[PDB]
């Protein structure tokens, strides 16, 4: 995560320990922690109202958009030129090779 | 008959049936007429509407016998909160006296109010080539140049 | 017990399609406690029936008014008190068929009971509440009697 | 037209006939002439 | 052509078209006289029809008598109106031309040729593909 | 012009389905279309299923001698079966 | 679309399982995915054999001739044994397959 | 026993779950969890080695897909559309009617939704499902205040009377042609409820009476009205009280009966012959009812005539009256009845009337002159049409080399209103099969129905009837007779024409290239009319 300067558990261990102020801190990082989108930002609370976790939610739209991932470098597979072809993957090989040591993100890697 | 608004519901409580069942000649006989108004406020919206509209489909002599208590009804329809109800009873208000519906719903209504400004507008916009009703093909020259 | 169904109900049509025996008529009913239509095809020459008649109307299982079962044996030596004393016309078929607007995800709210005595159909049509005694190829009792 | 039928349809069938009493095909049209009339 | 050469004719069929009509009552003389004839009768004289006013039985009840086992048939009288399938009385026969064997029993419909006559899906032709060729024998006499 | 032999050529649409053009439509119901048919007097298969705008697939013929001249012997075999269904079904008559 | 909705077994809606089976089988059906797949891939070589009949029968005539009368057999079953159509069964489908 | 700890168990299940962190219940589950017993250090491991940032995750997804050129517009709709899928299977009217409970107005949330039209689709879909919720009952209230089915656009007034006076309005843009298919999804609303029939009616009779095309707010109330009387309904009742009928009381009685019978009887014509043929007639307005004009139509025009010719004469006074009587009206009061036209229509209709129930009729050559100035008469023409509708239409009428085409012929030449209806019914039979006529003579016969059609197509009627020649195109009928039609109508039309003419003729002539006409017309509308 850290390779591209995102935040992971350890992290959140030291934001976690030697912390007299779990509330805020815990408030402050599920909100720009969240997803990037102004709808979302609206519904979440709403959606949350029901019981509902996140989790399946994140899980749900985790799922649909990583095959998207592998959809798209599919069809990229013979599209238009090999030059933007072979560009594009080695960006999201570089990208993605940070997060090739997860066990989510290395069919990324792989596929591409 | 005892439990007279209960044995309405039961007779017309089924709420897909929106066009009032026939034989609701046959169900508002004089004495039930007169036991509607004990139990009027005690039905559903649904009830009340087929319950209301069923008075056009009565003879216009059945229509005129219980005048009286038809237009207390539409009255207890008037003063209800259900706006169908509302509504039916702004138009019934002038019927059991006459036959004669009250075209006079303008007051109090947006939603009419609404559709007197749009529509006439549209109207008075559209009127060219105005279509021409049915009985317009069976009139002749005269009649229809009239 | 052992009553199905109970209720009175009116005559609005003796044969609506024209006669097609001689001697049976299909009756259509309604009913004024609840909401019940009623098919009967009634021997007419036995029981004559006009137009706008009122009857009171019992579907049962038995007819010793104990619950016993009947056996489906005629017992003209049968020495127990019956209902049928107390009715006029009494029929004795078995339901066929017990159709329902149910769909696939709910409970038939309204459900129609076919019932064939010795050939005569009769199709009660109603609120499922009210028809919860009838099971399909079930032996069953039509008692019948005319009120003034 | 009427071909023949019954027992004498089947006798030149099981008798195998150089020439049946009457001959026929059935031809099919595949293009806009199995729509087209005038084509057809 | 896998259907029965054998079928109820002539006197038989026209009398069993009447006799299954829904209108044929007997009294209990003539039901007791023709149950003489049933070789296959279990002796238990069924429940009338109609008990009151008077002890009445169908001629479909006497029929499900003569029916053997409990074989199920669904066919059409020759008068089958064409739309009475499409009609709201559909399970219910206004002119009782839906025929339906149900569990051994006539339960309503008139028999005609396309019931007892010699064609696939017949009445004969089920009682033979279910019961055997000697309950069908059986059925035979008993109809005639 | 023409082809000898076919002194008679008869124009029609079928009214029966078993000639009706059976396609399965997009949705996979059959649709059965009204296709202009010729029935000849004559025969000569091999010149007609040659000639130009002739569905050279379901042209068939009557005659059986034709059939195995041209097309061989299980092509025959079907086509004897077909008329032989054909002529003891005309009137209604089922056989196994 | 016809062919789909009369044939294909819907495993995701539990209103309708639970209308047609009982409520042990119904959680059986809902939680193992073994079973689940049994049952599409029972519907896809139903799908295969459409395919087939229509290359057999390309004029769309339903009327054949065969054996065992499964239609008539079914009613008998239901008979001998007073099948309520109206409860909900305790056949597994899993049986079935 | 205590039920401490089940609750401990049931809490590391949660806990111990992926993400569990988010979920908004751990304050009460980790306070079961902490006061049953338990520890608030084991649960730092269940959630937070658990936590993989999954949200974080479809960010970088939904960035790549951004990145990628794809819009993410698309992708917001589509996890808005998941969300919704997923609510609408998790729905739970009590906890809407909880969220109304709480308060009257709801939290700010669903008034947020509200200003997002995907969520107000939402919530149309969900009352949809469910009528009975009054959280989904509000809010549809404010959605409308700010393709609702049916059932829920009467549900609700001011929803009905807003989505009626919508519907109007298109109905009245849309004009006479797109009248039949804004019609249906208006009738089958209005016609559905007795309470949403009768208030659409009324508030048609109250638009009807202005006078700047309110004529075309009351054919719809016809339409609609007729609408319910072939569904099956009471529509003949709120109609007649919907006029002046009170004002004469025994006239509404018959006309009701006979509605209601749906077919005429002697005794309401003699009421009513007796009440017109008094010098104090009703308002001749008051009975040019349509639906009773079409019981005059298929009672004395019928193969037959199941008519009383000593009440003959009664039933063609009324319909001459109906017709031809003209009343003058002058601020709501009749200012004069002109009996001018009844008596020769009266004895026009008779003369047809003879003829079309004579039916021995082989005369019919004998009477065409009669019959064409008879034809005159706008509703002897249209009598005659459905005669010939009647007549035509049965089996087995084609044994003749023919006459009745003819007619139409007339009908058509006369009558420009009658258009819709004799191309109505020439299309009935473009598509009626024919066994017992050969193909040919099939053929034959289609092509004099397209003569009949390009007679019509001459009278100015050229757009619906080159429609409909596209669509049996486009849609089955042989490409010969579209061929013949298509020359036909070049042999007599003449330069030059309109935009939407060659909008309908032209791309129906392509698909052939066979057969100067048709390359001078090529010629003229590729420069012209692009």
């Amino acid at each position: 995560l850290q390779d591209l300067g995102v935040a992971n558990g350890e992290d959140l261990k030291e934001t976690l320990t030697n912390c007299t102020e779990p509330l805020k801190a815990i408030e402050q990082f599920q909100t720009e922690n969240g997803v990037l989108l102004p709808s979302l930002q609206s519904a979440l609370p709403f959606l949350d109202l029901h019981g509902t976790p996140r989790l399946e939610f994140h899980q749900s739209v985790f799922d649909e958009l990583r095959d998207k991932l592998l959809e798209r470098v599919s069809a990229i597979a013979s599209e238009g030129k090999a030059e933007e072809r072979y560009k594009k993957l080695e960006d999201l090989l570089e990208k993605s090779f940070s997060l090739v040591k997860m066990p989510s993100l290395q069919p990324v890697v792989m596929c591409v | 008959e005892s439990d007279t608004g209960l044995w309405l519901h039961n007779k017309l409580g089924a709420t897909d049936e929106l066009w009032a069942p026939p034989s609701i000649a046959s169900l508002l006989t004089a004495a039930v007429i007169d036991n509607i108004r004990l139990c009027f406020h005690g039905l559903s919206s649904a009830v009340k509407l087929k319950l209301l509209l069923g008075t056009l489909h009565l003879p216009r002599r059945t229509v005129d016998e219980m005048k009286g208590a038809l237009m207390e009804i539409i009255q207890l329809a008037s003063l209800d909160s259900d706006p169908w109800v509302l509504m039916v009873a702004d138009i019934l208000k002038s019927f059991p006296d006459t036959g004669s519906l009250n075209l006079e719903l303008e007051e109090q209504n947006p939603n009419v109010q609404d559709i007197l400004g749009e529509l006439r507008e549209k109207v008075g916009e559209c009127e060219a080539s105005a279509m021409l009703p049915l009985e317009c093909q069976y009139l002749n020259k005269n009649a229809l140049t009239t | 017990a052992g009553i199905l169904f109970e209720d009175i109900f009116d005559v609005k049509d003796i044969d609506p399609e024209g006669k097609k025996f001689d001697r049976v008529s299909r009756l259509h009913c309604e009913s004024e406690s609840f909401k019940m239509d009623l098919i009967l095809d009634v021997n007419i020459q036995i029981y004559p029936v006009d137009l706008g008649d009122k009857f009171r109307l019992v579907i049962a299982s038995t007819l010793y008014e104990d619950g016993t079962l009947d056996d489906g044996e005629y017992n003209p030596t049968d020495d127990r008190p019956s209902r049928a004393d107390q009715f006029e016309y009494v029929m004795y078929g078995k339901v066929y068929r017990i159709e329902g607007d149910e769909t696939s995800t709910e409970a038939a709210t309204r459900l129609s009971a076919y019932v064939s005595y010795g050939g005569l159909l009769m199709r009660l049509q109603g609120d499922a509440n009210n028809l919860h005694g009838f099971e399909v190829d079930s032996r069953v009792y039509l008692l019948m009697k005319k009120l003034a | 037209k009427n071909v023949t039928l019954g027992v004498p349809r089947l006798k030149e069938l099981i008798n195998i006939s150089k020439k049946p009493k009457t001959p026929s095909l059935t031809v099919f049209l595949l293009g806009q002439s199995a729509r087209d009339a005038e084509r057809a | 052509s896998n259907r029965p050469v054998m079928g109820i004719v002539q006197d038989t069929l026209t009398a069993v078209r009447k006799f299954t009509k829904r209108d044929v009552f007997l009294e209990r003389g003539e039901v007791m006289n023709l149950l003489m004839f049933l070789s296959t009768w279990d002796g238990k004289v069924p429940q009338p029809a109609i008990l009151k006013p008077r002890p009445l039985w169908t001629g479909k009840q006497i029929f499900s008598l003569i029916i053997p086992g409990h074989i199920n048939c669904i066919r059409t009288h020759s008068t089958h109106p064409d739309d009475e399938d499409s009609g709201p009385y559909k399970h219910i026969s206004p002119g009782d031309t839906k025929v339906v064997v149900e569990n051994g029993e006539l339960i309503m419909g008139i028999l005609c040729k396309k019931s007892l006559g010699t064609s696939a899906g017949s009445l004969v032709h089920i009682s033979y593909l279910e019961m055997g060729h000697d309950i069908t024998r059986l059925f035979y006499s008993n109809i005639q | 012009q023409g082809i000898e032999q076919i002194s008679k050529v008869y124009m029609h649409l079928p009214q029966t389905d078993n000639k009706k053009k059976i396609i399965i439509t997009e949705d996979g119901e059959f649709k059965a279309l009204q296709e202009w048919i010729l029935e000849t007097d004559g025969v000569s298969l091999m010149r007609v299923l040659s000639e130009k705008d002739v569905d050279p697939v379901r042209t068939t013929s009557n005659d059986i001698v034709e059939i195995f001249t041209v097309l061989g012997i299980e092509a025959v075999r079907k086509a004897l079966e077909r008329e032989l269904y054909h002529v003891i079904s005309f009137d209604g008559s089922y056989v196994n | 679309k016809a062919f789909e909705k009369k044939f294909r077994f819907d495993y995701t809606n539990e209103r309708a399982l639970r209308r047609t089976l009982q409520e042990d089988l119904v959680k059986d059906v809902l939680s193992n995915a073994h079973i689940q797949n049994e049952l599409e891939r029972e519907f896809e070589r139903m799908r295969e054999d459409r395919e087939v009949l229509r290359v057999i029968f390309p004029t769309g005539d339903s009327k054949v001739v065969l054996p065992c009368n499964l239609l008539r057999m079914i009613w008998n079953a239901q008979k001998i044994f007073h099948i309520n159509p109206r409860l909900p069964s305790d056949l597994h489908p899993i049986k079935v397959v | 026993g205590e039920d401490d700890a089940e609750v401990q168990q049931e809490c590391l299940h949660k806990f111990s779950t992926r993400d569990y962190i988010m979920e908004p219940s751990i304050f009460n589950t980790l306070k079961r969890y902490f006061q049953a017993g338990g520890s608030p250090e084991n649960v730092i491991q269940l959630l937070s080695e658990n936590y993989t940032a999954v949200a974080q995750t479809v960010n970088l997804l939904a960035e790549w897909l951004i990145q990628t050129g794809v819009e993410p517009v698309q992708v917001q709709e589509t996890v808005e559309n998941h969300l919704k899928s997923l609510l609408i299977k998790h729905f739970d009217p009590r906890k809407a009617d909880s969220i109304f409970t709480e308060e009257g107005e709801t939290p700010a949330w669903l008034e947020q939704m509200i200003a997002h039209t995907t969520w107000r689709d939402l919530f149309y879909k969900l009352a949809e499902a469910h009528p009975d919720c009054l959280m989904l009952n509000f809010t549809v209230k404010l959605i409308s205040d700010a393709i609702t089915s049916v059932s829920t656009a009467c549900q609700q007034l001011e929803v009905f009377s807003r989505v009626l006076r919508t519907s109007l309005a298109t109905i009245l843009d849309g004009g006479e042609e797109n009248l039949e298919k804004n019609l249906p999804e208006f009738a089958k609303m209005v016609c559905h409820g007795e309470h949403t029939y009768l208030f659409a009616q009324a508030m048609m009779s109250v638009l009807a009476q202005e006078e700047q095309g309110g004529s075309a707010v009351r054919r719809i109330a016809q339409e609609v009205q007729r609408f319910a009387q072939e569904k099956g309904h009471d529509a003949s009742q709120i109609t007649l009280a919907l006029g002046t009928a009170a004002s004469y009381p025994r006239a509404c009685q018959a006309l009701g009966a006979m509605l209601s019978k749906g077919a005429l009887n002697p005794a309401d014509i003699t009421v009513l012959f007796k009440m017109f043929t008094s010098m104090d007639p009703p308002p001749v307005e008051l009975i040019r009812v349509p639906a009773f004009l079409d019981l005059f139509m298929q009672s004395l025009f019928k193969p037959g005539a199941r008519i009383n010719q000593d009440h003959k004469h009664k039933y063609i006074h009324i319909l001459a009256y109906a017709a031809s009587v003209v009343e003058t009206w002058k601020k709501n009061k009749r200012v004069s009845i002109n009996k001018d036209e009844l008596k020769s229509t009266s004895k026009a209709v008779e003369t047809v009337h003879n003829l079309c129930c004579n039916e021995n009729a082989s005369e019919l050559v004998a009477e065409l002159s009669t019959l064409y100035q008879c034809i005159r008469f706008p509703v002897v023409a249209m009598g005659v049409l459905k005669w010939v509708d009647w007549t035509v239409s049965e089996p087995r009428y084609f044994q003749l080399q023919p006459v009745h085409l003819a007619l139409l012929d007339e009908i058509s030449t006369c009558h420009q209103l009658l258009h819709p209806q004799v191309l109505q019914l020439l299309v009935k039979l473009f598509e009626t099969e024919h066994s017992q006529l050969d193909v040919m003579e099939q053929l034959e016969l289609k092509k004099t129905l397209l003569d009949r059609m390009v007679h019509l197509l001459s009278r100015g009627y050229v757009l619906p009837v080159v429609s409909y020649i596209r669509k049996c195109l486009e849609k089955d009928t042989d490409i010969s007779l579209i061929r013949y039609f298509v020359t036909e109508v070049l042999d007599v039309i003449a330069p030059p024409y309109t935009s939407d003419f060659v909008q309908l003729f032209l791309p129906i002539l392509e698909n052939d290239s066979i057969a100067d006409p048709v390359t001078e017309f090529i010629a003229h509308c590729k420069s012209n009319f692009i």
